[PDB]
């Protein structure tokens, strides 16, 4: 799903693609996909390069470009995202959320959870910290 | 195969030079006389620039042959323009193309 | 062969089948149980004897044919035989030998017999059945008629060929597909629509298409109406102007309106085209052209260079006939869809001459 | 001779009239190449001539006007009658002062204003013949003839007309009053749909339809008129109150936007109240529930549900129902003849009261009309899916895509053609790079452009004749399918017609179907039972035949299907395994069905030995006469086949938690797959050893790969499973060790064609079994 | 994911006003209720009346009698003839501790609408398109049963004369078959898609700031519930009045040259409703108690066994 990228990093993207276009077909060589990162700040070595193009000729096609462009961001906010998740639970926000302050948050978000599961959630996880909960949370 | 005979003299000393453009009240016909093209009913001075082979060659070799003002007949040769094949749904393959042209300004 | 077949030759001519009793008086009494019947294929009227036969070499030992119910060891009529509840068999009334297959499940007289041989009977529809045996009364004639012309096709001349019967029988079958008004009333005009829908299919499928393509192809080869038309004599030569322009008629008679039946030329559609210069019946075949080249689309398409050539060919050498103009206006497109390799053969052709 | 004696010569009249079809007939549908050729045999000032020459006859006004439009404004007609049922708006603030009602309760004029929903320009160019020829060429456009003088004499002749048919003379102009005003009617409703004129020239239009109504003579509608003249008045009609509609969904853009804004800081100053709120704590996150913890469509939803628990002031959720009541008003609800909708329900009631009406036409025209006044809310509804609203700063691009998108509607109508397709190439490879495609995939939907690449599919599959174009197509769809998941939800909905064409190289229409349900547990979970068994029925056939592709490349013969069969699993592995996880309904009645052909198992197992099917493709591929003599090797892919045969299998394996309960059917499929293949098969393929490459490198589509290997671990490691210590370390040494440290050799291509291998086919297989 | 949520001042306004037009037609414009169904056949009714020429809404009917005649193999889905499909139909619905007089005339004035159509033909264009139906069970058949319903809503008498003669003089076999069609594509209890929707509904928001649009997959069991319960209410009002020709007409079309005897048809959809529904006990005969969505199921299948004992026993009323 494409969509997990937000619009102005397509613009930064497009911007940087239409750049170093070769000759505004969106056709770039394999070299120029690595030039184009580092044009982005991005610094993979050629072990991150060579599973791209084998993942997708030596031509890079904006579509197939862009493919590749969401998954190196997809997996990255995949981990980050967990921590500042555990922030509003915790007053503080180091990890210590009180269990007490868990069962009016945890039935008042919107997945329609009703009393039961947010008690079985519970019961098979005192405070109880953030790096057991991302490990009860993800499963 | 380039013939102008003229039809009304003009100015004889203002000559097109290349680089520039040309307002030319152009028409034509074919050898029977059927007239295939004008440029007075749609009403536009039909404009374009010598040297770049936007017409054919056998009208911009006739272009800069006039003085401004002049009115001339040319007689663009089959192997001047639209030799072969010819223009399609227009033009029958080798056909000899008859002219009325009037350089109305601009060199 | 007799055979079985699906739901397909179900409808069509060829599984159309009447009972003759021996008796000649009062035959159209009711049949009864144990009764001795033949059995007449209509359209080829055969015989049916298990194999179907002529009526020459039909004899009552031969081919004498009876319902029965089950086989126990066994002025008008009383109604005996309901119909599609009888479920009763056939065998041979001199031999018991009951008829049973063995798709074309091959039908044969097994003394064996089977558990699948009580079949119900349903009777056909009157004009269908009126469309039935005059293909017999037609073919009968034409194929008599093909063979009388193929006598003499060698032989120059220095029995007779039906000319004033084959003349007359022609015009009552354009009569018999005309179309209908367009100043009838609507409900009615698509009720007869559908009529003729089938007895059109109903010819062209049980033959009678081709059978009129060939008796056109031993006339066509004799351009000249009366030195080749010699080689008959001065009797049929004079008819010779006739026979060709009735003939196209009853052809485009068939394919009008008909797509399935339009189809069927785009195979020989170089055929139809090689023949528009004949000089005789020129509006005829530009007729068959002109029906065929609007029902089924797929006929535009298989047209090369060398066909739209020969049409304005024909227009430079037949005066300014607006009929040619609509078969070019059928040619650019189709069913709203165009066809960009025939816009260009028209143009670059037509109008650069400007003559 | 004078062509006005063709008036009473009454044969070439007609001849020249059959001609005129033929001129409409070969420049019709966009053929814009050879509508420049016409354009030199009827030239641009005997055409303006001859539209007011009134001593013309019956069929030949007709033709000469009809003549017009068929080569200059037709193909600008379609494209922009095509762009006119979406909406798409921008954020200019022009567009931000429109209303429903004109400010000064009376209703405005229809047409009369400014709209600002996106058409693109039309693009004539002008005709010569001068010009020299080129050569593909790209286009030809549509030629030019000048429309701001156009627009005054079309006004002029209708002006006249509508005052000389009060006049009732005896000699009309055309030889009827059917043809002075039919060949007028028809310019002019096409000069209309065009946007062409100026708003004080439809003021005169108004006026010249019912001057009693419309004013800020005798009116058009009271004129007796005949049947087909009346078809032309509706066609004239329905363009107007397409723009009291386009007005009305351009009015409620322009009152969103003024909405949101005003709705967005009062939001964040609600926010920030709560976010110094500390005198609750149970009931802060009822008031929490809304802020973060709800998707933002929910917010919405949530927000507007104030007619008849909201955080919004009563200040503006009063004004929303203000502006709710300026909206019924403004259709035909009165909400409790000087209106259109007066006029037009008085006007084609009365018709039907002056005769019977036989053209049908006509009446489906009159109804269709009618019932779009009086549902004047659900005319409103109906349209309102195919509003969009985008930004500012995209117009400058979005435009270029619409233009973009407009050639493949055009090539829609046309059969396709060799030149065409490059035209149709060149199109969607100008799409698929211009970047409004992706940020906006709700658009795309709405536009039907999934829905129109769809259909120049269907029309060449109908031998294949144009491979080329196809491929193109149908990767445009597999890309499409993952810019949104709704989008993929789409493209599930023709999966039937999809899989009746999954009859080579390149991609191809199956790759669309799979990619339509990788992914989703929704689609999966209702992929139909009757949409599976013709997966497989054409897995039927790749056993019994080969390829007779590859016999026609010289090939040696083999029975089944080593590289066609493969090209269903890959397919049908995406339908049981998603996210890592296998489904149950559709594994369990997969195996049911394969079960009942079992000429669809590779017939080396339906029977030799599995390992001995592998030991029998090594030979034919090392040996090269037995190997296919280019880029297809027989013995490729008879491992490869067999390497998609296993892994589906391990992928409808019943999952470990089933097997912890006594389910009994999900243990009864696990009886079968057991049964089915032979354990220590797969042992003997587990251990074989490779070509490692050093000091030279082996060919992969000829030789063993790791992925051979990968598809066998998956098996035994979801159906057999690895119980004891020893049969752990039996298979230990004889496999892996021996390509670990081939492996640790190479620190290369097949490197890292096993380095993946291990890392995700038996490094987790070892931490399975580590204590 | 449910935490990391994105407030509506944060996104940009062009997709906040997208979302909110989805939200406001939603909310807003699909709850508006109007009653112009009415006041609009009254005009097409009254205006015959002028200063043997047929009506405004005479014309109609005749027209989409018409396109309802000529030959074809399908029947085209147009949306104009649903549009006007349930503006006829809503013309009764009006009518469709009381006194005694004062239902009378809530009877009479049904009476007086059911005579403004099917005395200009309305009876005949509803009996035509069924047999132009022949079996697609579309949208359209949806919409044209609405209409046979509130003519024949009621017990209406001379409908049905106006309708027996239609198949007695036409002799139309298509009719009965295109029943016949339409009676076996009738759903029943399933146990296979069941736990399919059960599954689904595991679910409760996706990802990725979208919703699951429980009215999308809907019911995926018995979706063809309302149809096929509305076929058997049309065919429970064509013997109403105790009409026994037609107590000898459906189950022998005698003039025809083929019966279909849809009494007989009728009982064999019973009986696979019968095993379907019997089936479904055997599902929660283990179960303790029922859940939501098990009831909905089996609060469906019965409610439409109502309709069809009472369209039985409509074949049986009259001795």
């Amino acid at each position: 799903m494409a969509d997990q990228l937000t619009e102005e990093q397509i613009a930064e993207f497009k911007e940087a693609f239409s750049l170093f276009d070769k000759d505004g077909d969106g056709t770039i060589t394999t070299k120029a996909l690595g030039t184009v990162m580092r044009s982005l700040g991005q610094n993979p070595t050629e072990a991150e390069l060579q599973d791209m193009i084998n993942e997708v000729n030596g031509t890079i096609d904006f579509p197939a470009f862009l493919t590749m462009m969401a998954r190196k961001m997809k997996d990255t906010d995949s981990e980050e995202e967990i921590r500042e998740a555990f922030r509003v639970f915790d007053k503080d926000g180091n990890g210590y959320i009180s269990a007490a302050a868990l069962r009016h948050v945890m039935t008042n978000l919107g997945e329609k959870l009703t009393d039961e599961e947010v008690d079985e959630m519970i019961r098979e996880a005192g405070q109880v910290n953030y790096e057991a909960f991302v490990q009860m949370m993800t499963a | 195969g380039v013939e102008i005979e003229t039809i009304s003299p003009g100015d004889g000393r203002t000559f097109p030079k290349k680089g520039q453009t040309c307002v030319v009240h152009y028409t034509g016909m074919l050898q029977n006389g059927k007239k295939f093209d004008s440029s007075r009913d749609r009403n536009k001075p039909f404009k374009f620039r010598i040297g770049k082979q936007e017409v054919i060659k056998g009208f911009e070799e006739g272009a800069a042959q006039m003085s401004l003002g002049q009115r001339a007949k040319l007689t663009c040769t089959p192997d001047v323009a639209y030799g072969a094949t010819g223009h399609p749904g227009v033009i029958p393959p080798n056909a000899t193309l008859i002219f009325d042209v009037e350089l109305l300004n601009l060199e | 062969l007799v055979y079985y077949e699906g739901g397909a030759v179900c409808t069509h001519a060829r599984s159309l089948w009447r009972l003759e009793p021996l008796r000649i008086s009062w035959s159209g009494s009711h049949l009864r149980w144990g009764q001795p019947l033949r059995i007449r294929h209509v359209t080829t009227g055969r015989y049916l004897a298990l194999v179907v036969v002529d009526a020459c070499k039909a004899h009552t030992k031969a081919t004498s044919f009876c319902f029965r119910v089950s086989k126990e060891k066994l002025g008008m009529g009383p109604p005996e035989i309901k119909y599609g509840e009888s479920l009763c068999f056939v065998q041979h009334v001199a031999s018991g030998l009951w008829l049973t297959y063995a798709l074309k499940k091959k039908a044969i007289l097994h003394q064996e017999g089977h558990m699948d041989d009580a079949l119900f009977l349903t009777r056909c529809q009157q004009e269908e059945s009126q469309a039935a045996r005059m293909i017999h009364s037609t073919a009968g004639l034409y194929n008599q008629f093909i063979k009388g012309l193929d006598s003499f096709s060698g032989k120059p001349r220095g029995p007779a060929l039906p000319i004033e019967a084959v003349i007359l029988s022609l015009q009552d079958l354009i009569g018999y597909f005309e179309p209908p008004s367009e100043e009838l009333q609507h409900e009615e005009k698509q009720s007869k629509l559908r009529s003729l829908r089938n007895r059109q299919s109903l010819f062209q499928e049980e033959g009678m298409l081709s059978l009129v393509l060939n008796c056109i192809d031993r006339l066509n080869v004799y351009t000249t109406a009366a030195h080749f038309a010699e080689y008959a004599g001065e009797e049929a030569a004079e008819s010779w102007k006739e026979i060709v322009n009735l003939l196209y008629e009853l052809l485009a008679s068939l394919i009008r309106g008909n797509r399935a039946n339009c189809a069927l030329f785009s195979t020989n559609l170089d055929w139809v085209v090689s023949k528009l210069d004949r000089l005789e019946a020129s509006s005829g075949i530009l007729e068959v052209l002109y029906c065929v080249l609007i029902e089924s689309p797929e006929v535009l398409n298989i047209i090369q260079e060398n066909h739209i050539k020969s049409i304005i060919s024909l227009l430079d050498k037949h005066g300014r006939n607006h009929k040619v103009l609509d078969v070019l206006c059928s040619l650019c497109v189709c069913n709203g869809v165009a066809v960009r390799s025939n816009q260009d053969l028209i143009t670059e052709n037509l109008l650069p001459g400007r003559e | 001779m004078d062509i006005l004696e063709l008036s009473e010569r009454l044969d070439l009249q007609r001849f020249h009239s059959h001609t005129l079809r033929l001129y409409r007939a070969v420049c019709a549908l966009g053929n814009n190449r050879v509508a420049h050729a016409l354009c030199s045999h009827v030239d641009q000032a005997q055409l303006l001539h001859a539209l007011e020459d009134a001593h013309l006859p019956g069929p030949l006004r007709a033709g000469y006007y009809d003549l017009l439009i068929s080569i200059h404004l037709e193909s600008a007609c379609r494209s922009r009658r095509s762009m006119l049922s979406e909406y798409i708006v921008p954020l200019t603030p022009e567009t931000r002062a429109i209303t429903l009602f004109p400010p000064g309760r009376r209703h405005g004029l229809p047409g009369v204003g400014v709209t600002t929903s996106l058409r693109p320009p039309h693009h004539f160019s002008p005709p010569c013949f001068v010009a020299a020829l080129p050569a593909e060429a790209p286009a030809r456009l549509s030629p030019a003839i000048p429309l701001e003088a156009l627009r005054d004499k079309a006004l002029r002749m209708l002006g006249e007309a509508v005052r000389d048919g009060g006049q009732h003379a005896r000699d009309p102009v055309g030889g009827s009053v059917e043809f002075q005003f039919v060949p007028v009617l028809k310019l002019v409703s096409t000069l209309l749909v065009m946007g062409i004129f100026g708003d004080e020239d439809v003021k005169q239009i108004l006026k010249m339809i019912e001057p009693e109504v419309f004013t800020e003579e005798e009116g058009l509608l009271q004129m007796k008129l005949p049947e087909s003249v009346k078809l032309q008045m509706c066609n004239l009609l329905e363009y107007f109150c397409d723009q009291e509609l386009q007005h009305r969904v351009e009015s409620l853009a322009a009152f969103a936007e003024r909405y949101v804004d005003k709705l967005q800081a009062n939001q964040r100053s609600r926010y920030a109240l709560l976010m110094r709120a500390f005198t609750m704590s149970a009931a802060e996150t009822a008031r929490r529930t809304r802020e973060f913890r709800s998707p933002p469509q929910e917010q919405i939803n949530m927000l507007l549900h104030f007619k008849d628990d909201c955080p919004l002031p009563e200040d503006i959720r009063q004004d929303l129902q203000d502006f709710h009541q300026d909206l019924l008003a403004h259709c035909g609800i009165q909400l409790e003849p000087q209106s259109l909708q007066e006029l037009v329900s008085h006007m084609v009631v009365r018709w039907a009261q002056e005769d019977y009406v036989q053209s049908p036409e006509l009446v489906r025209a009159m109804f269709s009309l009618l019932h779009r006044q009086y549902d004047g809310l659900g005319e409103l509804l109906r349209a309102l899916p195919r509003a969009y609203t985008i930004s500012p700063s995209s117009v400058e691009d979005t435009m270029s895509l619409l233009e973009c998108l407009g050639q493949i509607r055009s090539l829609l109508i046309v059969q396709m053609g060799p030149q065409e397709e490059n035209l149709m190439i060149q199109s969607i490879g100008n799409i698929m790079n211009n970047k409004v495609f992706y940020q906006h995939p709700n658009l795309m939907r709405a536009l039907g452009m999934h829905e129109t690449v769809m259909e120049v599919m269907v029309n060449v599959l109908g031998e294949i004749r144009f491979p080329k174009m196809v491929t193109s197509c149908c990767r445009f769809l597999c890309y499409f399918c993952r810019i949104s998941r709704q989008n993929q939800r789409s493209m599930f909905d023709h999966l039937s017609y999809l899989l009746e064409n999954s009859g080579m190289q390149g991609s191809t229409p199956l790759d669309v179907a799979a990619a339509s349900v990788i992914d989703n547990n929704e689609l999966a979970l209702a992929l139909q039972e009757q949409d599976l068994e013709k997966v497989v029925s054409y897995l039927a056939g790749c056993g019994l035949q080969s390829c007779p592709m590859l016999l026609a490349k010289g090939y040696p013969d083999i029975g089944w299907n080593p590289c066609g069969g493969e090209r269903y699993l890959d397919f049908l592995r995406f339908a049981v395994f998603v996210n890592g996880e296998s489904v149950e309904e559709n594994a369990n009645v997969v195996v049911r069905l394969l079960i009942r052909k079992p000429e669809c198992f590779g017939p080396a197992l339906r029977g030799s030995g599995l390992l001995a099917a592998i030991e029998e493709a090594i030979r034919i591929s090392e040996d090269p006469a037995r190997d296919g003599p280019n880029r297809v090797h027989l013995g490729h892919a008879i491992m490869s086949f067999y390497a998609a045969l296993i892994d589906l299998l391990g992928r409808c394996a019943p999952e470990m938690h089933l097997i912890q309960a006594g389910k009994g059917e999900a243990l009864r499929i696990r009886a079968i797959l057991r049964s089915l293949v032979p354990l220590d098969d797969l042992v003997g393929i587990i251990s074989l050893p490779l070509q490692i490459p050093t000091l030279v490198q082996p060919k992969m589509s000829a030789s063993f790969v790791p992925d051979h290997k990968a598809s066998m671990v998956l098996f035994l490691d979801r159906v057999y499973g690895i119980e004891n210590q020893d049969f752990l370390l039996h298979v230990l040494d004889v496999g892996f060790l021996p390509d670990m440290r081939a492996a640790a050799s190479l620190d290369t291509e097949m490197a890292l064609a096993l380095n993946r291998y291990l890392c995700l086919a038996v490094l987790p297989l070892i931490t399975k079994c580590a204590p | 994911a449910c935490f990391r949520m994105t407030p509506l001042y944060n996104l940009p306004t062009h997709r906040a006003c997208n979302m909110f037009l989805e939200s406001y037609k939603a909310a807003w414009i699909l709850t508006e209720d109007h009653s112009f169904e009415d006041r609009m056949i009254d005009d097409l009714s009254k205006a015959g009346e002028q200063e043997k020429k047929p009506d405004p809404l005479h014309q109609l009917v005749l027209h989409f009698s018409r396109t309802a005649l000529t030959e074809k193999s399908k029947l085209d889905e147009d949306y104009l003839y649903m549009a006007y499909a349930d503006i006829m139909a809503k013309s009764c619905h009006l009518e469709e501790e009381v006194s005694f007089e004062e239902k009378e005339m809530e009877k009479q004035r049904l009476l007086y609408q059911q005579s403004r159509l099917h005395t200009r033909g309305a009876a005949e264009m509803v009996l035509q398109m069924i047999s132009a139906c022949k079996g697609e069970t579309g949208a359209m058949v949806s919409s044209t049963l609405k209409l046979g319903i509130s003519i024949l809503n009621g017990g209406n008498a001379e409908v049905q004369q106006k309708m027996l003669d239609y198949l007695k003089d036409k002799k139309e076999v298509g009719f009965f078959q295109s029943i016949q069609a339409l009676m076996q594509t009738c759903s029943v209890l399933d146990l296979n898609a069941f736990e399919r929707q059960n599954k689904a509904e595991g679910l409760g928001m996706v990802n990725e700031d979208g919703t699951v649009i429980n009215r999308q997959n809907g019911e995926k069991v018995m979706a063809d519930d309302e149809f096929t319960q509305d076929l058997f209410r049309f065919l429970q009002l064509l013997c109403e009045g105790h009409n026994n020709d037609f107590q000898n007409y459906l189950r022998t079309q005698t003039g025809n040259t083929t019966t279909i005897n849809i009494i007989i048809c009728t009982v064999d959809y019973l009986l696979r409703l019968q095993e379907s529904i019997s089936d479904f006990y055997w599902y929660y005969s283990g179960k303790d108690v029922i859940e939501e969505q098990g009831k909905r199921n089996f609060s469906k299948a019965m409610s439409v066994a109502k309709q069809v004992f009472n369209s039985l026993t409509e074949y049986i009323q009259g001795p």
